[PDB]
């Protein structure tokens, strides 16, 4: 059925699936521990993955997958998908990430946690690139559901896969000719916003290595959804 | 068993 | 700069001419292989490998424009990613094998001798299963090969490095029309092949973690460029 | 860093 959709109706589709912004638990009194932090960031993201499980039924294609290959794709993809999330939100905040309307950090704050400074860091540079191209939310959405079926399709129905991938691509450059751009400009900006999802896998897998570092430092417990979504990668 | 499994089918 | 004035046609000419040759391995193939044995043989070769490759980078495009400090972070960020995707490269006409040098050509079961190596083979083999599926053209190959080393680490002088970025996309779809694709299929081809980039992203951060495994495990000493430029990712 | 090396040739 996602691949009968026009353009337009693509776009309106995964608008309409968009997940909402949850806050954080609230008056943790400033200033953070390692510990309360992690725990703070460990209980929102926790909860994110709840509404991302169910955005992703919502995303064209996807619900027409068997279920093993559901969890397979969410399981490679899941924090690739809280990151770009997350600095999504953080656009309109240069120098900081809005993890939640009541949670906004900027790098300082990310080393209270051992490690995550770094992270901190490439989250705030890929936020500033997405503010110098003007990323649109039309363009976001498309970008996350790429990310959603494209991570995990080279670890396997691959075919439907990469049609309902190619549907999301012309999706892309539907939305970049209604912004006037040239043909050159269409394809210049399409290969500059999928090369991004390259340092998103990249923020992803060392973002992975860490959360599996804190676990064993049990400085925090990780929930059981995320420990579970955690180990898949091992 | 996943939770993942739970969630995704409900 | 120069890369910027280049046609398309001349920068396939100059990425096609700037290639590395294929090297040969040691090895004897009387007899089977033991861990040690085999982390010999493919660490000597990566090493050799990793000579040509940084001579190799000096002749693309752009690349020497950059400062020292630039070209170096380019490349500690980009190494792996790029001896990858030429090993996978080398393997396409292979199926099930990866062409590791001439007379070293391996199945995964062989990569079973190493501990934690077949899960990166196994991938790898997808990657050029994916390609061989893809038709991958040679100047297809060594365009995304450049679009490695500039886009990996590109984190002024990165304006320049996005200039000669839209270059090589310049460059790719101008290859596909001259294949007689349309302009949709232009597009989709594009997408397809830069989605594989972020698939090669992650068999590099998961090859990474292992390298320096096996440091820690002392099975095989590792090179003294090797071990430089694995520790640049800490 | 050897790679300085190569790279200055
Ligand atoms: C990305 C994100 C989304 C979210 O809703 C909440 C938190 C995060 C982030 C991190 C995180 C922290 C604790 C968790 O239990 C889970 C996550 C995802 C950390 C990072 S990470 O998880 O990808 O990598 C690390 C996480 C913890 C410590 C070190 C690295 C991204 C942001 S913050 O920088
Ligand atoms: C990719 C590659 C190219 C090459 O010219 C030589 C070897 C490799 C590979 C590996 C490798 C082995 C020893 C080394 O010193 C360096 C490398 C790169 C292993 C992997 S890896 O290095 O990316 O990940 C691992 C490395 C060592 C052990 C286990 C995994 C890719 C292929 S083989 O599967």
């Amino acid at each position: 059925l996602a691949l009968s959709l026009t353009a337009d109706q693509m776009v309106s589709a995964l608008l309409d699936a968009e997940p909402p912004i949850l806050y954080s638990e609230y008056d943790p009194t400033r200033p953070f521990s390692e510990a309360s932090m992690m725990g703070l960031l460990t209980n929102l993201a926790d909860r994110e993955l709840v509404h991302m499980i169910n955005w992703a039924k919502r995303v064209p294609g996807f619900v027409d997958l068997t279920l093993h290959d559901q969890v397979h794709l969410l399981e490679c993809a899941w924090l690739e998908i809280l990151m770009i999330g997350l600095v999504w939100r953080s656009m309109e905040h240069p120098g900081k990430l809005l993890f939640a309307p009541n949670l906004l950090l900027d790098r300082n704050q990310g080393k209270c946690v051992e490690g995550m400074v770094e992270i901190f860091d490439m989250l705030l540079a890929t936020s500033s690139r997405f503010r110098m191209m003007n990323l649109q939310g039309e363009e976001f959405v498309c970008l996350k559901s790429i990310i959603l079926l494209n991570s995990g399709v080279y670890t396997f129905e691959k075919d439907h896969i990469h049609r309902v991938l190619d549907k999301i691509t012309d999706t892309l450059i539907h939305l970049m000719a209604k912004a006037g751009l040239t043909l050159q400009q269409q394809h210049q900006r399409l290969a500059q916003l999928l090369l991004i999802l390259s340092h998103i896998r990249h923020m992803s897998n060392k973002g992975m290595e860490h959360l599996y570092s804190m676990k064993c430092k049990n400085v925090v417990p990780l929930s059981d959804l995320l420990l579970e979504m955690l180990d898949a990668h091992r | 068993h996943k939770i993942l499994h739970r969630l995704l089918q409900d």
